[PDB]
């Protein structure tokens, strides 16, 4: 069968299906409208639909059969260095242009240059975003950079003023959820009331990572037999995601303040097989977010958590770790 | 054999701990053609790798059991020649690229486009994958994403913390929680029937189950040593056994605790050298001797406290630096100063 | 015009006592000269301090004349390939030439310890196989990282870095030999900039007297391109939070110094700053190398620097 | 000769004298100098100073502090300095932070822990007990390749969770059946491919009361050469 | 054509000052002591022309032939330069015998062991050529290349001189500046005239009308991906004024809508509390310490949230010392 992830199989074709990043689609038309079309500089929010909107952008400006030829697709934070990524880039540019046939001509523009589309530029370093603009100088006759990138102030002031830059604002909540049911109907996924919701809350408004965890729970779901509903526990299950029972209990634990009884209760946690990293995280949630804590409690409990996240950082023993931030916190 | 391999489930049938997991397990061997890339998390002594290989045995069949052991030679980059010991069958491959350090990147790049370009499809079991570096991690999406077509990718790994969220995104997340007490004692119990071993009580196997802290393969080479040591006839008063280093190291925390002085020190320094020499992880000796410290009765919350403060900042110092006695050393310092 | 000769060209070391440091060392590589018949060794330490140059004296040493063509340099990280420099260490070793009875071809290697398992293997075959004629000596900066079998068959030599006595021993000949007008305190604060770096050293002093004529401590300092002490000194002594950081920020991070530079600076202040406890002077030291390191692991911001700042204000405040 | 291996105890000596970290003694012998002490011979100094710091005894100690306090601080900035090494001598190669790793691993805690030697400077003991542990990581690794087809463990599950029930099944059995277990100690070796070398190796393995020097030593020539000459005299799976 | 190469200054005049790094040259080339020189310093301080005027006075009419002029961020290769190199240097003349100069702009982009390589030919032909190197910053290059070579540091322009050349700019390129723009492109380019010119380009380009229109200060930022100062100073009177859920929900939402990097905004943030006027040393010292450790923290990597509640805490915790 024609498997495929379900991020790729339900981009948007055209410009015309980009539901909330109005502002900028409309300049992106403007832009196309011109016969000269600058660099680009993708940022915003993650899943916001910057890919999908450039993919849909250089279908518009080539067609289906040419638009594969004239497209590279790197990601720089993947990739092993500097070095590969602009070799790639430079093979890319020195091949000679596809021919556009009749069809092609007649139907769309086909402009003479190809069309280079990286993912995750602000990862890279101060040094390889200036090889990275030096390429682009080179072969600026044939190749338009399109640099795809969550934080624009990660990217260097000689880079960036080269590239027109568009903001994506990030998706509404109800934009995402209506996103998210309409492609589980399609797909025909039974989800229960609120799975689409806590969906949406573990990936924190990421879009794609809400489609990629919804196509993992309907792969778990059918492996499980009696054709049931998916429920919030697959969901938090497949995330790597604590219950919040659990950690409701943790709270407890560490408000009661009993050093042995902490001790014996992280002690059987450990034995339970959650990550470590999940706790630290879901605490300081819960911890930053709440009304019942006064300033200092959490002005503490913010460098407490940042410390043990830090060390968890560096590849340490979980159980010390998070019984040192456990004992901490109940001596607050 | 030891009773800990000889007992060990062969298929998913003969799993007795932790049906759920061993239903879905089933349910993944009925569909072989669509099996997805699994990762496999949790403690330690488990059944995770005895889970892997009765999957492996339900979708390919008992011959997956019979293994043959060779070493691979890898030419890497400046003519480094390397050797990998890879333990293969005529269905699938088991590797541990963390025993090439940071070569593991080349070696997972070449063992597995050789592994994709010699084929429906061969399942890679990948053991410790925790411990892959981030280059070796960024390889295995690599192969993961261009090989998918014949290569299954099984990871077993005791924390999920340190895979990257490539890896995660692609492949199945499994958790495998450490058995009850009384699911051990209910192996134990068929172990001990089956070795025809005399019990005064069976109150001795849930001791046993409660000492090895859920460890199912620490429970059951326990029960043997215990077996062996009272002639195959346990008693309600027979002591629960446990190794040398686990020995020494609360012999060591006993000491730490009577007497803190210089001296003291020297003799900590001395146990310690004589643990790291024979293959004792330092990791594993501060958290023994941390989590030895805690269960003394003698010590108030301020001292555990400043305790399990210092074991985690020696162990980040651990997890950065080079000679492990010199940040052990510190560690017992600071508990001797904090105590005293 | 003519030939351009610098000084730290023309006045670099020839013959084995025009070596100033490292007198243990020096003197067992004059034995050798002395006696002849070469063994194979390894010299090892921190790189910087010349350790090419002394097995290059006692070359020179040893055969004069067919130095030309009987000493052959090689760096063993070199980007044309293991191979192709194994090559070429085969045909220098196969290569006729006629020598002394007492003197032997001599192969030196930079960055031995980049060498991996089986190309020292190959290099101690190809050394064992023409030791009649031609001898290795090996450059490194870890001895360990050498595989046993070659330290076996070599000479451990160590070398270290130059003190402060060398330095201006050697610029004191250097200044008699060129008639350089100079004070004690130029000389001072050259042999300060430069911590045991001989060549930087050199270069300073030709600097300053090609740009002043007269060798004294402002005019060094004018000459030299790190920060200038005084104000790394104010900056540190600084009873004022405040007045430190605005110190920093007028006169070293807006007139274009790198933190590095910032940061070595403060290290070389702070060791001697003699009017502080020695305790003290410590805890600084700590922390300046603290954010040194954070510096070198690619933070470098300005904010590293400030942080650096104040905890000194926090340590001498006590 | 000799005196290059005499140095580092020299420099060790030398740097953790009492006297020239007091106020008069520091004008004489000031930082420069300690880290010039360092900078000879610095692959030695941080071992020696770690491994004789705790044989002092202090004169330099603060008011309202014990030797214990002292010996605390000097070992904290012994590993700082050591995770300081590591990064120096890592890929990296930030060789400029060498004075930085001297203050770090011998100067400062020298001013800790400065006083007078109870006792004689020793060598670092930390060199022949690295040795030790590569060659113990070695025989584990080639057990745990003889054993991997049988046990399901890493080689560190091996080390710590199977080898005490190896010793168990294979010398326990001895003492009290004498030559008698010589046939069920080569089935047990049989079921794991384990040779008499890897029977040796195991019992090397095996520390504070479980040691087996003295058993082993214990155990009569004739059932050693009984079992020896059993072993030889079959063939066995490989 | 780049605005970089035009105005770019062509005579020692030109230049502000620095006329001892020619005079020094001059002295080495009368006396016959001439160095591998290194030229290091922020764009546009003169370092070429001075390095070319010198060569001009050295040779005169024989430039072209005495004078390889080579970059290496042309990125060719380390082989292909290699052999440029050797080939300059073996082609010797009779009727022009002397040393031969190689200039290599910015050397700084150079990989390390391109940087070596570098060295190994600098002291292979140390004999008959010498080397003029010119870097960014002299940090970036590695200590073996940096200890074969005299270091003259070029000091950063004065403000004065960068407004005189950017009001020559921008009379000549019949470009409006606001004041407010002009100081945001000032502190932006930190005494570097190539960002000034590239900058000025950008938004020249994005302008709708660029003869009857001023370029703003959010112009400015936006071309140059920087973190606006108002949104900056929004997000510390949040967090220094409001209550622990409305500081963390609009640090979140700033730093998310507008793209700014959790290190970014530190740096921003500390830069606004310099100004700050503070009753308290602790409340500086907290500041200072607790930021630089958040900020190496981030370096590592890390969790993106925690981190920014712990800037937020840092803040708050610090500032009730007064
Ligand atoms: N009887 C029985 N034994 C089990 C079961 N699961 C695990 N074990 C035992 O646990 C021991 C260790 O499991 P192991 O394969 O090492 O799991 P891992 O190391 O945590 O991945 C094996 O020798 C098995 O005998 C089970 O379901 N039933
Ligand atoms: N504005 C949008 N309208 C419809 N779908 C969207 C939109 N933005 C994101 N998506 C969905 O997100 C998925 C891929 O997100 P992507 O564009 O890769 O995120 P990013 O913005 O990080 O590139 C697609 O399947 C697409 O359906």
């Amino acid at each position: 069968l024609a498997q495929q992830p379900w991020v790729e199989k339900y981009r948007p074709k055209n410009l015309d299906e980009v539901t909330a990043q109005d502002h900028a689609v409309t300049v992106l038309k403007k832009t196309l409208k011109s016969a000269n079309l600058p660099h680009m500089l993708f940022y915003g929010p993650p899943g916001t639909g910057k890919t999908s909107t450039i993919l849909a952008l250089t279908k518009e400006l080539y067609g289906p059969d040419l638009m594969k030829s004239r497209i590279l697709e790197l990601n720089a934070s993947d990739e092993r260095g500097i070095s590969i990524v602009r070799e790639k880039v430079k093979n890319f540019a020195r091949l000679t242009v596809s021919k556009p046939s009749k069809h092609d001509l007649e139907n769309y523009p086909c402009p003479p240059y190809k069309i280079i589309i990286l993912d995750e530029a602000d990862s890279m370093t101060a040094d390889a975003q200036s090889a990275l603009r030096r390429t682009m100088e080179t072969y600026s006759g044939v190749t338009r950079f399109c640099l795809i990138c969550n934080y624009v102030t990660r990217i260097i002031d000689p880079l960036a003023s080269r590239c027109s830059k568009f903001r994506f604002k990030a998706l509404d909540a109800s934009n995402a959820i209506d996103r998210l049911r309409f492609i589980s109907e399609q797909e025909n996924v039974k989800c229960d009331d609120g799975v689409l919701e806590r969906i949406l809350d573990i990936s924190a408004g990421d879009l794609r990572r809400g489609i990629t965890l919804l196509q993992s729970a309907s792969k778990g779901a059918q492996y499980l037999g009696d054709g049931k509903n998916i429920t919030s526990t697959q969901v938090e299950e497949l995330a790597g995601v604590v219950p919040h029972d659990i950690l409701i209990e943790i709270v407890e634990k560490v408000k009661s303040g009993d050093f042995d009884e902490i001790k014996k209760y992280v002690n059987t946690f450990m034995k339970s097989g959650w990550s470590a990293a999940s706790v630290v995280n879901q605490l300081h949630e819960y911890y930053i977010t709440n009304d019942n804590f006064d300033t200092n409690f959490k002005n503490q409990i913010s460098w407490l958590l940042f410390t043990t996240d830090s060390r968890l950082n560096n590849g340490t023993n979980e159980h010390i770790q998070l019984l040192n931030l456990l004992v901490k916190i109940s001596q607050l | 054999s030891l009773w800990v391999d000889k007992y060990r489930p062969k298929s998913l049938n003969a799993l007795s701990h932790n049906e759920e997991l061993t239903n879905f397990l089933k349910s993944l061997s009925d569909q072989p053609r669509d099996l997805p890339h699994l990762l496999l998390y949790g403690p330690n002594g488990t059944g995770k790798k005895t889970r892997c290989m009765a999957l492996l045995e339900s979708i390919f069949g008992p011959g997956v059991y019979r293994l043959k052991i060779d070493v691979r030679q890898f030419v890497t980059a400046s003519n480094r020649k390397l050797e990998l010991n890879v333990v293969s069958s005529p269905y699938h491959l088991e590797i541990t690229p963390s025993d090439m350090g940071n070569n593991d990147r080349i070696v997972i790049q070449e063992l597995l486009k050789e592994v994709a370009q010699m084929e429906r499809y061969k399942c890679v079991i990948i053991n410790e994958a925790n411990s892959l570096t981030k280059d070796a991690q960024a390889a295995l999406r690599r192969t993961m994403e261009k090989y998918s077509k014949n290569i299954r990718l099984i990871m077993v790994c005791d924390s999920m913390s340190p895979i990257i969220a490539p890896i995660k995104s692609r492949c199945l997340l499994i958790r495998c929680p450490a058995p009850s007490d009384s699911e051990i004692s209910t192996i134990l119990s068929d172990v001990v029937t089956n070795e025809r071993i005399q019990l005064e009580t069976k109150d001795i196997l849930k001791r046993i189950a409660q000492a090895s802290n859920g460890n199912l393969r620490v429970s059951l080479l326990m029960l043997e040593s215990m077996a062996l040591n009272n002639e195959l006839a346990l008693k309600s008063s027979s002591p629960i056994i446990k190794p040398d280093w686990i020995i020494v190291i609360h012999k060591l925390t006993r000491k730490i605790v009577k007497e803190r002085s210089v001296n003291s020190l020297i003799e900590c320094r001395a146990v310690l050298y004589d643990l790291l020499a024979h293959c004792i992880p330092a990791n594993i000796i501060l958290k023994e001797l941390t989590f030895s410290l805690l269960d003394v009765e003698t010590l108030n919350t301020t001292n555990k406290s400043s305790i399990i403060e210092y074991s985690s900042v020696f162990d980040e110092r651990l997890s950065l630096g080079n000679k492990a006695i010199f940040h052990l050393e510190g560690f017992i310092a600071k508990v001797m100063c904090c105590l005293d | 015009l003519s030939l351009q000769l610098p000084w730290v060209e023309k006045y670099r070391p020839q013959v084995l006592s025009d070596i100033v440091g490292n007198k243990e060392t020096i003197d067992r590589l004059q034995q050798i000269a002395k006696d002849g018949n070469m063994p194979h060794m390894i010299i090892s330490g921190m790189p910087g301090i010349g350790k090419t140059t002394s097995v290059h004296c006692l070359a020179h040493e040893l055969l004069g004349r067919s130095y030309a063509d009987g000493v052959l340099e090689l760096n063993a990280s070199d980007d044309r390939g293991i191979d192709v420099v194994r090559n070429q260490i085969k045909h220098f070793a196969q290569k006729k030439l006629h020598l002394p009875p007492g003197k032997h071809k001599i192969v030196i290697l930079d960055e031995a310890d980049s060498m991996t398992a089986g190309a020292q293997q190959a290099l101690r075959r190809t050394m064992e196989l023409y030791s009649n004629s031609t001898r290795f000596a090996f450059a490194c900066n870890q001895s360990n990282k050498i595989i046993e079998p070659l330290q076996s068959r070599c000479a451990i030599l160590r070398y270290s870095k130059l003190s402060d006595e060398d330095v201006l021993k050697r610029l004191l000949q250097i200044i008699k030999l060129e008639d350089v007008k100079y004070t004690n305190d130029g000389l001072e604060a050259i042999i300060f900039t430069a911590e045991g770096d001989m060549r930087q050293a050199i270069n300073n002093l030709q600097s300053t007297v090609a740009g002043h004529g007269l060798v004294n401590a402002d005019n060094v300092f004018k000459i030299v391109d790190s920060p200038h002490p005084l104000i790394v000194k104010k900056m540190l002594l600084a009873s004022n939070l405040e007045d430190s950081i605005q110190i920093l920020r007028t006169d070293l991070w807006k007139k274009g110094y790198s933190s590095i530079d910032i940061v070595t600076t403060s290290f070389r202040v702070t060791k001697n700053l003699a009017q502080v406890k020695e305790s003290v002077r410590l805890e600084m030291i700590k922390e300046i190398g603290l954010t040194h390191m954070r510096i070198l692991e690619g933070v470098g911001t300005y904010l590293q620097l400030a942080s650096m700042l104040a905890k000194i204000h926090k340590l001498n405040n006590k | 000769e000799k005196n290059i291996a005499l140095k580092p105890f020299d420099i060790a000596h030398k740097m953790l004298d009492g006297q020239i970290y007091s106020d008069i003694g520091s004008r004489n012998f000031t930082l420069n100098d300690k880290i010039a002490l360092y900078f000879d011979d610095f692959d030695f100094t941080p071992l020696m100073i770690q491994e004789n710091y705790l044989s002092t005894r202090p004169s330099v100690l603060k008011p309202g502090q014990s030797h214990l306090e002292a010996v605390a601080e000097a070992a904290n900035c012994i590993s700082l300095g050591d995770i300081v090494e590591k990064k120096i001598r890592s890929s990296e190669q930030l060789w400029s932070l060498l004075p930085l790793h001297a203050v770090l691993s011998s100067v400062y805690p020298a001013s800790k822990v400065a006083g007078h030697m109870a006792g004689r400077i020793n060598f670092t003991a930390w060199l022949g007990q690295n040795s030790k542990s590569a060659k113990y990581y070695r025989l584990l690794q080639e057990i745990h390749y003889h054993t991997r087809l049988g046990t399901s463990t890493d080689k560190i599950g091996l080390r710590l969770d199977y080898l005490p029930t190896f010793r168990k099944r294979l010398l326990d059995p001895f003492l009290k059946q004498g030559a008698d277990a010589i046939s069920s100690v080569i089935e047990v070796m049989d079921d794991y491919y384990l040779t008499k070398e890897d029977w040796d190796s195991i019992m090397e393995f095996f520390v504070g009361p479980d040691v087996t020097t003295a058993i082993i030593k214990k155990i009569p020539a004739t059932v050693k050469s009984g079992f020896t000459r059993k072993y030889n005299s079959m063939t066995h799976p490989v | 054509l780049p605005w970089v190469e035009k105005y770019r200054p062509e005579t020692l005049d030109e230049v502000y000052g620095q006329n001892e790094v020619i005079t020094t040259v001059r002295k080495f080339v009368d006396e016959g002591k001439l160095p591998h020189l290194l030229f290091y310093g922020p764009p546009g301080t003169g370092k070429t022309s001075t390095i070319v005027a010198l060569a001009r006075e050295i040779y005169g009419k024989n430039y072209s032939n005495m004078v390889l002029e080579l970059n290496a961020s042309d990125d060719r290769g380390i082989d292909v330069v290699r052999n440029q190199i050797k080939d300059f240097a073996s082609t010797r003349q009779i009727f022009s015998k002397g040393f031969k100069l190689i200039i290599l702009d910015e050397a700084d982009a150079m990989t390390n062991a391109a940087q070596n390589a570098l060295r190994r030919v600098i002291e292979r032909y140390t004999k008959n050529t010498r080397f003029c190197v010119l870097a960014n910053y002299a940090h970036k290059l590695t200590p073996a290349l940096l200890s074969r070579c005299t270091r003259f540091r070029f000091q950063p322009l004065p403000q004065e001189a960068i407004e005189r050349r950017i009001a020559n700019v921008l009379v000549h390129e019949k470009l409006k500046l606001s004041p407010n723009a002009e100081k945001a492109l000032i502190e932006l380019s930190n005494g570097d005239m190539r960002r000034v010119l590239n900058v000025l380009q950008s938004c020249k380009a994005t302008l709708d009308n660029p003869d009857e229109d001023e370029i703003s200060d959010d112009v400015i930022y936006e071309c140059c991906g920087a973190p606006r100062p108002s949104d900056l100073k929004a997000v510390l009177k949040s967090i220094l004024e409001d209550d622990w859920g409305t500081a963390h929900y609009t640090l979140n939402k700033v730093r998310s809508a507008k793209g700014l990097a959790l290190i970014d905004l530190i740096e921003g943030i500390v830069k606004i509390l310099e100004d700050y006027e503070l009753q308290n040393e602790e409340t500086r010292v907290h500041l200072l310490t607790k930021l630089a450790d958040i900020e190496y923290s981030i370096s590592k990597g890390g969790n993106d949230q925690i981190q920014g509640s712990a800037v937020i805490g840092a803040i708050k915790a610090s500032f009730e010392n007064e």
